[PDB]
């Protein structure tokens, strides 16, 4: 009844197969050094966002319901969705007790503090705190830390309608990803928990909205904190600097 | 005009 068919849990691997190289180890290089060191800039920052934001290129590129779409409904997808994914992958690493982020192969030891916010730009930067950390207490600590949940959530907030595609068929194509992705999240969460699952399809709206918000006011946080020659350039994409 | 995001999200990984 509540069990996950065949295709349900095709599906599923589809989406853990595309996510493979999310949480593996980061080369020695610039990123890396930024991550491990103990007092971090606001370019350590923008550097250590650049890992995780070419990973989500590349994860995106290993999904069938990705290639569906035309070249520019991609880009348009990827622009339009990049800091909400950012700040779900923040929810899946963030701890409040330690009040930091850290990653999957690396010790405890490495970590982003909560903090690195008060460094950012001062008109914005305690609202945006504030509101990450809002967002993450919402959810329940084993529902933020199951990956296929993350997974999914993120690939909702990926296939979400943008005034900037025009294309019949990408538009239709996202449309139909966007409720395929809701239902398959739903239908999981009911083979673990059964009717106590309706409780948390009932939030996904509110985590949607607010992921929104979010983006919505995080362009402006890194504006004049920055050296650009110190950052990596993707990041910056993103959030301008100057 | 998200120049690198556009380059990698064309290139063959
Ligand atoms: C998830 C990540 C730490 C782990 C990185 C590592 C490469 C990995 O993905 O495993 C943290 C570090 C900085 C955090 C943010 C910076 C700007 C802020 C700006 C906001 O207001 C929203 C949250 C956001 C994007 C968070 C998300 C989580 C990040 C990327």
């Amino acid at each position: 009844s509540y069990q996950l068919n065949a295709a349900e849990l095709q599906a599923l691997d589809l989406i853990q197969e595309a996510f493979k190289g999310m949480n593996d180890p980061m080369e020695q290089g610039r990123q890396a050094t930024s991550f491990l060191k103990n007092e971090k800039s606001p370019a350590d920052i923008m550097n250590i966002m650049d890992v995780t934001m070419r990973r989500f290129v590349k994860m995106a590129k290993r999904l069938p319901a990705f290639n569906d779409l035309s070249q520019d409904g991609k880009f348009a997808l990827l622009k339009g969705g990049m800091i909400e994914m950012l700040t779900v992958r923040g929810v899946r690493r963030f701890d409040s007790s330690s009040g930091s982020w850290t990653t999957p192969t690396l010790g405890e030891s490495s970590e982003v503090s909560i903090n690195m916010f008060d460094q950012l730009n001062a008109d914005v930067r305690s609202e945006q705190k504030m509101r990450f950390l809002q967002f993450f207490k919402i959810f329940h600590e084993d529902i933020r830390s199951n990956d296929l949940v993350i997974s999914m959530i993120m690939l909702i907030v990926l296939f979400s309608p943008r005034d900037s595609i025009t294309d019949p068929e990408d538009r239709r194509i996202i449309a139909r990803h966007h409720e395929q992705f809701s239902a398959l999240l739903n239908r999981y969460l009911e083979s673990l928990y059964g009717d106590d699952a309706h409780q948390l399809n009932e939030q996904l709206p509110t985590a949607l909205r607010m992921l929104r918000e979010i983006s919505a006011s995080s362009g402006m946080l890194f504006l004049g904190t920055v050296n650009t020659s110190e950052a990596e350039p993707l990041p910056r994409e993103f959030f301008k600097v100057e | 005009e998200n120049a690198l995001l556009r380059y990698l999200l064309d290139k063959d990984d």
